[PDB]
């Protein structure tokens, strides 16, 4: 409202080259071309209906698009983890069944995937979902580098979700992922990304989550007038650098990228979900693949699978890594800031 | 105008001369020396 | 030998002796509207000053 | 083929200051140049003409000196005599 910093307080108002840009065509002239030569109450409703004209005397900003779903609880709980985590929408698994009988090479169990996927759905009731990714991070806990903050990611998970047995729920689903790399039909050909939280609305058994499927992050007013920011948290387990094991150590964009590994062995099947942060193009990005992850090349067609998932604009990318409260379980947190979602297709195998 | 750029040149040789009119002042204290070290001879001796 | 000293502190300016060009926008041809030239130029040469 | 002559060539760049024109004040646009033999046909049979006694410029254009080295000096009266006589001495081109 008019500060005396003026040069900047008008600067983030939004110029002088707007003000100058309209000088020549229309604050001068007559030419473009011429001829040659209510006592509490009103007045406080009274100035919000003046602030609605101050809404409309006057309206950088950058643009979102924002999605809603209708979701049910099972898998994800959006109240027990905060605005910040990301999401991961699936196909409808009518279709796991069928596709396991055509997509599994011969001598493989197709019946497998049916019955893993169907045990499920009498654990969690003790409807194409949503996957939050926490809950993915315990579930292929079992295949990790780090084991003991996967671990962290379990303590927090069999306390805090909405459930009957959140731990039935999670070795179930790791049960569902083995028999999905067994099966060959891969979790990326089901797994598909859906943008990171700001809000959801609560309802019994189901829940109306609001996220941001392409965007930037922390200027979505949440709806807390307060606070409208919040930081995208990963989990230390799944957060990996190439910067930092291939000594990039240059300043510039930082992309984000979701990462699957298979191993592909009889009835002993890894799963392990990375994020990915680099300064690399994704077509200069399968040659790293190469030089990291060898080992469950042998022991399976490819090993890797990925996708983008987000870009950090900042010059020098900063990162935080810091041990968090998911009600009264300390987790090392991973926490990003400054995220520009845009979301990508995944990449192939067979 | 022709006048104009005359009091710039001939002004700039009032410059060039005193600077080579200077040359002779300094040539009185270098061939004030080079007598005086002819005409002595060292204390050795 | 001393404690306080005397400094200045004004920055300095420069003499703007320039090469001095004209775009003029011009309504009609004629020797008033060309010497208009001319004469833009002894005002502009005349700001300098 | 005349038409020819006068359509090949781009039109000048400068603008000068005095044009040759008509007795009414058209302008006028180029120039031809030939012997006396051909030129004298035309005028005749070809072409026409539609005015004898033209304008003429008389005096030449001339020139201003625009920008220079400043160059000055001084027998030292302050220190910033030396600016005020730049200002005396560019006061005088104008």
């Amino acid at each position: 409202t008019k500060p005396l910093p003026t040069a900047p307080m008008a600067w983030a108002e939004s110029s002088p080259r707007e003000l100058a840009g309209h000088a020549p065509l229309r604050r001068v002239l007559r030419p473009p071309i011429a001829r040659r030569d209510t006592r509490a109450t009103r007045d406080d409703t009274e100035q919000a209906v003046d602030k609605i004209l101050r809404g409309a005397r006057r309206a950088g900003a950058p643009r979102y698009h924002l999605t809603r779903q209708v979701t049910l609880t099972d898998l994800c709980q959006p109240n027990a983890e905060r605005a910040g985590a990301l999401l991961l929408a699936l196909r409808h698994p009518t279709d796991l069944p069928h596709l396991a009988r055509h997509r599994a090479p011969p001598g493989r169990q197709t019946e497998r995937l049916a019955e893993a996927w169907g045990q499920l759905l009498e654990a969690s009731a003790l409807r194409a979902g949503l996957v939050s990714f926490n809950f993915l991070v315990a579930a292929c806990a079992a295949a990790y580098d780090a084991r003991d903050a996967a671990e962290a990611v379990r303590a927090h998970i069999t306390t805090n979700y909405g459930g009957t047995r959140a731990g039935a729920r999670l070795d179930r689903f790791s049960e569902c992922l083995r028999a999905m790399v067994h099966t060959h039909v891969f979790p990326h050909e089901v797994m598909r990304f859906f943008g990171g939280l700001v809000s959801w609305v609560t309802q019994d058994e189901l829940a109306s989550v609001t996220a941001v499927c392409s965007g930037p992050q922390e200027a979505t007013h949440t709806g807390h007038p307060g606070r409208p920011r919040s930081a995208v948290t990963i989990p230390a387990c799944a957060f990996v650098d190439l910067d930092a094991e291939l000594c990039l150590g240059g300043p510039g964009a930082a992309f984000l990228y979701l990462v699957f590994t298979y191993r592909q062995c009889r009835d002993q099947e890894l799963c392990c979900v990375y994020v990915v942060k680099s300064q690399l193009p994704p077509r200069g990005l399968e040659a790293a693949l190469e030089r990291l992850f060898g080992r469950l090349r042998i022991t399976n067609c490819t090993y890797a699978a990925f996708a983008e998932l987000g870009v950090m604009p900042d010059d020098s990318p900063r990162c935080l890594h810091r041990t968090e409260r998911f009600g009264a379980v300390g987790v090392p947190v991973v926490i990003l800031e400054g995220v520009v979602w845009r979301p990508g297709g995944w990449r192939a195998c067979a | 105008i022709s006048l104009h750029r005359q009091l710039r040149a001939i002004q700039q040789l009032a410059r060039n001369v005193q600077a080579v009119l200077g040359a002779f002042e300094r040539g009185t204290a270098d061939q004030m020396l080079h007598v005086l070290l002819e005409k002595a001879p060292p204390l050795a001796l | 030998e001393d404690t306080e000293a005397d400094v200045p502190v004004t920055y300095g300016e420069m003499v703007l002796n320039g090469a001095n060009l004209v775009t003029a926008l011009v309504m009609g041809k004629a020797v008033r509207s060309l010497d208009d030239v001319g004469r833009h130029l002894l005002e502009m040469q005349e700001e300098q000053l | 083929w005349l038409v020819d002559l006068t359509t090949a060539t781009q039109p000048s760049v400068a603008v000068p200051r005095l044009t040759h024109a008509d007795t009414r004040g058209r302008p006028v646009d180029g120039v031809l140049v030939t012997t006396a033999a051909i030129k004298q046909r035309l005028l005749q049979s070809f072409l026409k003409v539609e005015d004898t006694e033209a304008d003429v410029p008389v005096t030449y254009g001339e020139m201003v000196l625009n920008g220079a080295n400043l160059v000055t000096a001084l027998v030292m009266r302050s220190l910033d005599d030396v600016g005020r006589h730049l200002l005396e001495m560019q006061e005088e081109q104008l």
